């Protein structure tokens, strides 16, 4: 109901994970992982995987984690008249900070002469995650016409990609000349700025 | 050899009706407790229904209310999902389990429920043309956007599947308006440019739309 809690590890960590219980005491629990574009999976703990009961906090752990084990966890709770999946434990590879490539796409005139106007800013290739893109409209700072998504962990080097799409009307493009995102990341020790002026 | 194969999902007006189906093979319904999960886009697991086995009592999520009903035929070797008063935030995957004595350990490969007043559309296709400013030092990135589509999904390809270094495909993203749109981007050697040809193949199932897209400079 919520989007999963983020987890940053390596190989040979061990992870423990905390199902966040309610009116539980004569509660019993079942763990499952998940990774994206699958079905969940049943997780059978006991030699990896273990499990226990503290309180009325149940709790998986991962004693060494292997590359597999990289994935996003749920705790599912069942007792009388109550069904519940918790919230999720997403554990992500933790890499070197790596810096994002930026380029800036202008809106084709394919699709301005089907009268609309999409500017693409996208950056390839960070990490971490956590990134933030600013659009600017003739040096005026935009909110809210601008959408933005981002690729699951790189299987390649652990990277994750973003793209953010400025939508605006044909007209209201038009009456504008400069174009900018502007980059904000971890990677960055000042903020990258990608630009054009429209019809160059 | 246990399956479970799921149907019926698909685009509906809110307040409308949809039956999802959830086909066993390799045991039998009556045996076993049978649970709906469905998984919003980006948003994690929530239990939606269970029927349990040899009599077939019932149990629901306070969110579907008696809106949603569960139900198995045996003889068919199938569970159902009855899903009356849809509301936009019953967009989701839907999955169907069983569960053995324990846990949920086989799964459905999902079925896609759309709910929504918008109507089917097909996608338009634009090019991300590669620049002087698309490149740096020896790569340039280039890519389609894949505009105005509903519903989801759209899967897209490069070069009829024979690209797929670089290739990232983004999430689609729900405009304002509705409608869905996604990016998909590849960068490549920007020596290439002159002479490799790259072409985003666009494929949007429920409005039968294919759509090349050759991206040039
Ligand atoms: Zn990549």
């Amino acid at each position: 109901t919520q989007s999963p809690s983020s987890l940053s590890a390596s190989v040979g960590d061990r992870v423990t994970i905390t199902c966040r219980a309610s009116q539980s005491v004569s509660s019993a629990v079942a763990w499952y992982q998940q990774k994206p574009g699958k079905a969940p999976k049943l997780l059978i703990y006991s030699s990896r995987f273990s499990g226990s009961r503290s309180g009325t906090d149940f709790t998986l752990t991962i004693s060494s984690l292997q590359p597999e084990d990289f994935a996003t966890y749920y705790c599912q709770q069942y007792s009388y008249s109550l069904v519940t999946f918790g919230q999720g434990t997403k554990v992500e590879i933790k890499r070197t900070v790596a810096a994002p490539s930026v380029f800036i796409f202008p809106p084709s005139d394919s699709q301005l002469k089907s009268g609309t106007a999409s500017v693409v800013c996208l950056l390839n290739n960070f990490y971490p995650r956590e990134a933030k893109v600013q659009w600017k409209v003739d040096n005026a700072l935009q909110s809210g016409n601008s959408q933005e998504s981002v690729t699951e962990q790189d299987s390649k080097d652990s990277t994750y990609s973003l793209s953010s799409t400025l939508t605006l009307s044909k007209a209201d493009y038009e009456k504008h000349k400069v174009y900018a995102c502007e980059v904000t990341h971890q990677g960055l020790s000042s903020p990258v700025t990608k630009s054009f002026n429209r019809g160059e | 050899e246990v399956q479970l194969v799921e149907s019926g999902g698909g685009l509906v007006q809110p307040g409308g009706s949809l039956r999802l189906s959830c086909a066993a093979s390799g045991f039998n319904v009556y045996y076993y407790y049978i649970h709906w999960v469905r998984q919003a886009p980006g948003k994690g697991l929530e239990w939606v229904a269970s029927i349990s086995p040899y009599y077939g009592y019932t149990s629901y999520a306070d969110s579907v209310k008696g809106r949603f009903t569960i139900s198995a035929d045996t003889s068919k070797n199938t569970a159902y999902l009855q899903m009356n008063s849809l509301r936009a935030e019953d967009t989701a995957v839907y999955y169907c389990a069983r569960w053995s004595y324990s846990g949920m350990d086989y799964w459905g490969q999902g079925t896609l429920v759309t709910v929504s007043s918008a109507s089917t559309k097909g996608p338009s296709v634009f090019p991300l043309a590669p620049s002087s400013k698309s490149t740096s030092g020896g790569t340039a990135a280039l890519g389609c956007l894949v505009k105005d589509y509903f519903p989801e999904p759209v899967t897209v390809s490069w070069n009829s599947g024979a690209l797929t270094s670089g290739v990232h495909t983004f999430p689609a993203v729900l405009q304002s308006s509705g409608l869905y749109s996604l990016s998909s981007v590849v960068t490549v050697p920007s020596s290439s440019l002159g002479t490799q040809t790259y072409i985003c193949n666009v494929n949007h199932k429920p409005s039968n739309t294919k759509v090349d897209k050759k991206v040039e400079p």
